[PDB]
RNA sequence: UACCCGCAGAAGAAGCACCGGCUAACUCCGUGCCAGCAGCCGCGGUAAUACGGAGGGUGCAAGCGUUAAUCGGAAUUACUGGGCGUAAAGCGCACGCAGGCGGUUUGUUAAGUCAGAUGUGAAAUCCCCGGGCUCAACCUGGGAACUGCAUCUGAUACUGG
RNA sequence: UUAGCUAGUAGGUGGGGUAACGGCUCACCUAGGCGACGAUCCCUAGCUGGUCUGAGAGGAUGACCAGCCACACUGGAACU
C-alpha cells in the first residue's frame, strides 16, 4: 500500500582537524497513493542508513491532502525558502507532467492528473516542502461550505 | 494618500481576520456597502453596520470558522493605478468556482457568479476566498 | 530503414522476449537470455530515470520493428487524437499491417510478416497492400493472395500461431488463409509487462 | 516595476552577443593564414598548441585552432574556418575545418575520421 | 472583363480545379472575386467530382461575366445528370 | 444616418477654421492602464462662430483645404 | 506514365556520431602535463572508462555528425510573471511645473466600461470531422476559428466630464 | 549622446487647373500650422495574410503560396 521514493543523494562535508567528513543526505516521500503524503530527510555517514533514517522520518510526518478524483480541487501556489511552485488541476488521460522533485511527491500522494512547474530554487528539498505545503492548505468544496454557512451549491 | 478606500476596506478585514478580531470598523461609503452586501451575501461575514448620518462609520463583523478566519485571501484587482474591466466571457472565477469575484456590472456590484447568469461584464473589484 | 542485424541482442538488452525468433525453440536453448550483449553483459546497470523511460521506448519498437521517425511520428499522432496517448500509441502500433498479418498468424515473426507484405503477398480487401505501416481498419479483411497460398512458410507460421493466444479483435480462417480485423484491440488486450507510461514520459520533457 | 513607468519606458531586451562575429551568421568562412604558429595554454594546462592567424574573405583577421595531431599547413594556406572556441586558448574563438581547401585531414585517424576530414580506409 | 474559369490547384499529375470569377486581367490561380464551384478531373466517380453553385453563376452572367470553354462544357454535364 | 464626432475649441485664430482636440481613454495594448489619447483635426467654421474653449459638434466631409476634410455642425457648450 | 503480368537470383543496395558526469553505452593496449581532447564542469606527469588505436557497447540510419541561425527552457526585461538594509539596484537633501493618482453626497452626461444587433475581418494556412492517391507525405469537401475593427440601439455600478 | 520645426508654410477670397475634392497652382488678404500624446533631425526598413517557437502571454520573422505597394542600368521628362 505504501508507496516511497528516493528523491535526492548529496554528500556534504564537515572540517576538522584531520581533514574533511563526508557524509550523506537523503530526501524522500512516503504516500498511501489516496491522498497521505510526507517527506523524509535522513543524514548518515553512509548513504544506506541515510535512505534508512530518511524513509523512518517519512512514515512519520504525514499530512492529508483533499484530492477530487485522482486530480486537484483548484488551481494552487506553494512557497518554501528560494522555490516557488504551481501546480494545476488538469483533465483526465493527462497524466504527472512536472519535474522529478514534485512528481515524486504527486506520484506517492495519488494525484493522477497534474500540470506542475517549479519556479526560482529548484533545490529538491525546498521544492518538496513548498509542494507538500501547496497541497495541504488546498480547501475541498465541502470545506468552503461549511466555513461560508452555505452548503454545497458552489454552482 | 487615501486614494484607493477599497483597498483598504480588503486591508481592514484582512489584516482583522489574521488579528483574531471580532468586528472591523472603517468610515462609510456606498460602494463600500455594496461590496459588504455581497461578502455577508455569500457568507464570508457575519454582518453589517452604517452608524452615523453626518461621518458614517462601516463597522463589519468578522466570520471564524474552527481555530481559522473564513477569509482566507482577499486581494484587490483593478485599482486607481490600474483599471481591470472584463466581458460576460472574459469573467474570473477565484479557486476554480471555490471563491467569489466581486464584480461592478451596469445593474450593480455582485459576484462573477451572478453577472454571468445575468450576461453582464464590468470592473473586477477584487477577489475573495 | 530496417534493423537488419542480429536479433536475439535486442531481447538480451531489454530482459525480455521480444518475439524476434518463431519460438519453435524455448530462447534460453538459443542465447543467454538473462544476460545483456557483450564483455559487459553480467554488468548490473544501476539504471537512471531516463535510462528506465528509454529502455521502455526501445523495447516497444524492437517489438514492431519500428525506427525512431515513424515511432516519433507515431507519438505525435497519438496524442493528437482523443483519448489516452498511451491507448493510442498501442494502438496504432496494433494496426500495422505487418503486425496484422503476423498476428493472424501468416508469418512466424514480424520481420517475416513485413516480407510477405513488401512482396506483394498479402492483400487488404481484394486489393495488394505491400507497405508494412498500413494502417488497418475495423471490418476490413487481410489474405494470403492465391499465389502465395502454396507458400510453405504461411502453413508453418499458423501452427506456430495456434501454439500462440489467440487474438479477441481477430477472426481468422486458417483454412481459407484470409482474416478479419474486427476491431481495434482495448488495452487489456495487449500485455501488461509494456509500461507505456514511460514512453508518454520520454516524449514530454 | 510601475505600470506608468512601463507605459513611459517599455521593457528592454537584450540584444545576443555572439562569440563568433567574424563568421558574420555564415556557417563556415574562407581565408588565407597569415601565420602558422603553436601557443602555450592557459591554467591549469600545458601544451604546445597549433593554431593559425587567418584573414577572411570579409576583411577579418582572426585565430583559428588547427585541431588533430598533425598539420600540412603554412603562410598563404587557404583553409576554412567554422565556429568554435579552445577554452585553454583565450582569444581562440574558430577551429579550422580539417579535410576542406588546403587543409588535409588527420593522418590514420579511425575513429570520429568525419570532424577530421579523413575518409573511410579502404578494407 | 469579369470571367468564370478554372484556377489549377491539387499537385502534380493530379489536378483540382477551383471554378472562380475573377478580372481576367489577373492570373489563374491569383486574386479572384467569388469561389463558385470546383471540378476534379481525377474523381472516382463514386462520391462527387463536379460541384457548381449555378444560381451565382447565373448572377454572374446575368451581370456581364463570360465563361471558359471548359466551365460553360461542366455547366452542360451538371445540367445532363441532375 | 450622421456619423459625429465631440471636442473642444484648441484655436479659433484661423479664418473660416479652428482646430478642435478629440480626447479619449485608451487600454494600453501591452500594460492594461488606461491612457489619455487626443486627436486634433482641422475643422471649416464657416461665420467664425466657434470660440476658444467651446465644445462643438463636428462631421466628416469632402476636403476644403490640405489640411480640412472635416466641418462645424453645433456648438455644444461655449464660454468656461 | 500510373498500374498489372512474366523472367532470373539473395542476388545490385549501410553508413555516421557517441560510450568521465550532465547523457543511453567499458575494457585492454599505446602515450606520460607530451601528443592531444573539450557544449559546460574538466581530462593528460605510469591502473587515463575523458587523448590515440582496438575489442565490446549505446544512439540514429540513407543518412549521421559539425558549424551557423530563431524561439524555448530563462519568472534571466517578470503584462500574465521579478526585484532594490547587507547580493546588481533609493537620486546627498528639499521645493515644485507638466504628468499620474485622488475623501464623501446628490443630480446630470454617457467618453472609458458593460450588453445586444448588423456589416466587415479575401482565399490559402492552423484546427475538427470526412473524402482521394496501395500507405504516408501530398491533394481535397464541409465546418470551426480569424480572440479584431466599425456602426446602430440600450444599461449607468465603477472611472471620466 | 536630435527640442524645437514650418513662407505655399497654415487658413481665407477670387482666377486657373484635374476625370474628380484639395495650396494642385497663381494673385491678393489674414498669421497662422506642427511639436514632449515626440514634431524636426539621424539610423534602419517594403507592409499584410501568415511563418517559426511558446501552455499561454509573448519572442523572433515576412523564401516558397496569395493580397497591396514600389522599382525596370542611374538621374530627369513627357508622348500615345
Ligand atoms: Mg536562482
Ligand atoms: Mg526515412
Ligand atoms: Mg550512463
Ligand atoms: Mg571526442
Ligand atoms: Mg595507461
Ligand atoms: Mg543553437
Ligand atoms: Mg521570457
Ligand atoms: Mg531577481
Ligand atoms: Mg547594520
Ligand atoms: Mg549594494
Ligand atoms: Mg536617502
Ligand atoms: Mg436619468
Ligand atoms: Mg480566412
Ligand atoms: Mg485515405
Ligand atoms: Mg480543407
Ligand atoms: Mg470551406
Ligand atoms: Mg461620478
Ligand atoms: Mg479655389
Ligand atoms: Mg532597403
Ligand atoms: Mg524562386
Ligand atoms: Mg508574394
Ligand atoms: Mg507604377
Ligand atoms: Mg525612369
Amino acid at each position: 500500500e505504501l508507496q516511497e521514493k528516493l528523491i535526492a543523494v548529496n554528500r556534504v562535508s564537515k572540517t576538522v582537524k584531520g581533514g574533511r567528513i563526508f557524509s550523506f543526505t537523503a530526501l524522500t516521500v512516503v504516500g498511501d497513493g489516496n491522498g497521505r503524503v510526507g517527506f523524509g530527510y535522513g543524514k548518515a555517514r553512509e548513504v544506506p542508513a541515510a535512505i534508512q533514517k530518511a524513509m523512518e522520518k517519512a512514515r512519520r510526518n504525514m499530512i492529508n491532502v483533499a484530492l477530487n478524483n485522482g486530480t486537484l480541487q483548484h488551481p494552487v501556489k506553494g512557497v518554501h525558502t528560494g522555490s516557488r511552485v504551481f501546480m494545476q488541476p488538469a483533465s483526465e488521460g493527462t497524466g504527472i507532467i512536472a519535474g522529478g522533485a514534485m512528481r515524486a511527491v504527486l506520484e506517492v500522494a495519488g494525484v493522477h492528473n497534474v500540470l506542475a512547474k517549479a519556479y526560482g530554487s529548484t533545490n529538491p528539498i525546498n521544492v518538496v516542502r513548498a509542494t507538500i505545503d501547496g497541497l495541504e492548505n488546498m480547501n475541498s468544496p465541502e470545506m468552503v461550505a461549511a466555513k461560508r454557512g452555505k452548503s454545497v451549491e458552489e454552482i | 494618500s487615501m486614494q484607493d478606500p477599497i483597498a483598504d476596506m480588503l486591508t481592514r478585514i484582512r489584516n482583522g481576520q489574521a488579528a483574531n478580531k471580532a468586528a472591523v470598523t472603517m468610515p462609510s461609503s456606498k460602494l463600500k456597502v455594496a461590496i459588504a452586501n455581497v461578502l455577508k451575501e455569500e457568507g464570508f461575514i457575519e454582518d453589517f453596520k452604517v452608524e452615523g448620518d453626518t461621518k458614517p462609520e462601516l463597522e463589519l463583523t468578522l466570520k471564524y470558522f474552527q481555530g481559522k478566519a473564513v477569509v482566507e485571501s482577499i486581494q484587490r484587482v483593478s485599482r486607481p493605478g490600474l483599471r481591470i474591466y472584463k466581458r460576460k466571457d472574459e469573467l474570473p472565477k477565484v479557486m476554480a468556482g471555490l471563491g467569489i469575484a466581486v464584480v461592478s456590472t451596469s445593474k450593480g456590484v455582485m459576484t462573477d457568479r451572478a453577472a454571468r447568469q445575468a450576461g453582464l461584464g464590468g470592473e473586477i473589484i477584487c477577489y475573495v476566498a | 530503414a530496417r534493423y537488419l542485424g542480429p536479433k536475439l541482442k535486442l531481447s538480451r538488452r531489454e530482459g525480455t522476449d521480444l518475439f524476434l525468433k518463431s519460438g519453435v525453440r524455448a530462447i534460453d536453448t538459443k542465447c543467454k537470455i538473462e544476460q545483456a550483449p557483450g564483455q559487459h553483459g553480467a554488468r548490473k546497470p544501476r539504471l537512471s530515470d531516463y535510462g528506465v523511460q528509454l529502455r521502455e521506448k526501445q523495447k516497444v519498437r524492437r517489438i514492431y520493428g519500428v525506427l525512431e521517425r515513424q515511432f516519433r511520428n507515431y507519438y505525435k499522432e497519438a496524442a493528437r487524437l482523443k483519448g489516452n496517448t498511451g491507448e493510442n500509441l498501442l494502438a496504432l502500433l496494433e494496426g500495422r499491417l505487418d503486425n496484422v498479418v503476423y498476428r493472424m498468424g501468416f508469418g512466424a515473426t514480424r520481420a517475416e510478416a513485413r516480407q510477405l507484405v513488401s512482396h506483394k503477398a498479402i492483400m487488404v480487401n481484394g486489393r495488394v497492400v505491400n507497405i508494412a505501416s498500413y494502417q488497418v481498419s475495423p471490418n476490413d479483411v487481410v489474405s494470403i493472395r492465391e499465389k502465395a497460398k502454396k507458400q510453405s512458410r504461411v502453413k508453418a507460421a499458423l501452427e506456430l500461431a495456434e501454439q500462440r493466444e489467440k487474438p479477441t479483435w481477430l477472426e481468422v480462417d486458417a483454412g481459407k488463409m484470409e482474416g478479419t480485423f474486427k476491431r481495434k484491440p482495448e488495452r487489456s488486450d495487449l500485455s501488461a509487462d509494456i509500461n507505456e507510461h514511460l514512453i508518454v514520459e520520454l516524449y514530454s520533457k | 516595476a510601475t505600470v506608468n513607468q512601463l507605459v513611459r519606458k517599455p521593457r528592454a531586451r537584450k540584444v545576443a552577443k555572439s562569440n563568433v562575429p567574424a563568421l558574420e551568421a555564415c556557417p563556415q568562412k574562407r581565408g588565407v593564414c597569415t601565420r602558422v604558429y603553436t601557443t602555450t595554454p592557459k591554467k591549469p594546462n600545458s601544451a604546445l598548441r597549433k593554431v593559425c592567424r587567418v584573414r577572411l574573405t570579409n576583411g577579418f583577421e582572426v585565430t583559428s585552432y588547427i585541431g588533430g595531431e598533425g598539420h600540412n599547413l603554412q603562410e598563404h594556406s587557404v583553409i576554412l574556418i567554422r565556429g568554435g572556441r579552445v577554452k585553454d586558448l583565450p582569444g581562440v574563438r574558430y577551429h579550422t575545418v580539417r579535410g576542406a581547401l588546403d587543409c588535409s585531414g588527420v593522418k590514420d585517424r579511425k575513429q570520429a575520421r568525419s570532424k577530421y576530414g579523413v575518409k573511410r580506409p579502404k578494407a | 472583363m469579369v470571367t468564370i474559369r478554372l484556377a489549377r490547384h491539387g499537385a502534380k499529375k493530379r489536378p483540382f480545379y477551383q471554378v472562380v470569377v475573377a478580372d481576367s486581367r489577373n492570373a489563374r490561380n491569383g486574386r479572384f472575386i467569388e469561389r463558385v464551384g470546383f471540378f476534379n478531373p481525377i474523381a472516382s466517380e463514386k462520391e462527387e467530382g463536379t460541384r457548381l453553385d449555378l444560381d451565382r453563376i447565373a448572377h454572374w452572367v446575368g451581370q456581364g461575366a463570360t465563361i471558359s470553354d471548359r466551365v460553360a462544357a461542366l455547366i452542360k454535364e451538371v445540367n445532363k445528370a441532375a | 444616418k450622421i456619423r459625429t464626432l465631440q471636442g473642444r475649441v484648441v484655436s479659433d485664430k484661423m479664418e473660416k477654421s479652428i482646430v478642435v482636440a478629440i480626447e479619449r481613454f485608451v487600454k494600453h495594448p501591452i500594460y492594461g492602464k488606461f491612457i489619455k489619447r487626443t486627436t486634433k483635426l482641422h475643422v471649416h467654421d464657416e461665420n467664425n462662430e466657434c470660440g476658444i474653449g467651446d465644445v462643438v459638434e463636428i462631421r466628416e466631409c469632402r476636403p476644403l483645404s490640405k489640411t480640412k476634410s472635416w466641418t462645424l455642425v453645433r456648438v455644444v457648450e461655449k464660454a468656461v
